[PDB]
């Protein structure tokens, strides 16, 4: 079609849903491996997070 | 969780009544004698004592 003096294929909806369904699940793989290796548990104390201060 | 139960379980088993009171240094059991000396010289401490009667 022209859009405005410019062509573009008309896209297949499958294509971007799960497109987005890439970028959102992507964005949870990253979310999910910024935080591991940092919960510092221990029984007796909960789930600390150390720190260079209180 | 596992290890959160396995907490809780170990203070269940320390939460329970001693059997007895503890053992201590019963050791040099203390003389009656000397006390009783000390005590009733001090007492007497620059006194002209003339013994006791009926």
């Amino acid at each position: 079609f022209v859009c405005n003096e410019n062509i573009y294929m008309a896209p297949n909806a499958y294509t971007l849903l799960a497109t987005r369904m890439l970028n959102a699940t992507y964005c949870f793989q990253k979310a999910l491996t910024k935080i591991e290796k940092f919960p510092q548990y221990n029984p007796q104390e909960g789930y600390t997070y150390p720190k260079l201060s209180n | 969780q596992l290890l959160d139960v396995s907490r809780q379980i170990k203070s269940y088993w320390l939460t329970n009544s001693l059997s007895t009171s503890f053992p201590t240094v019963d050791y040099s059991e203390p003389d009656l004698e000397k006390v009783k000396r000390t005590l009733t010289k001090l007492q007497n401490h620059l006194l002209e004592v003339s013994l006791i009667e009926p």
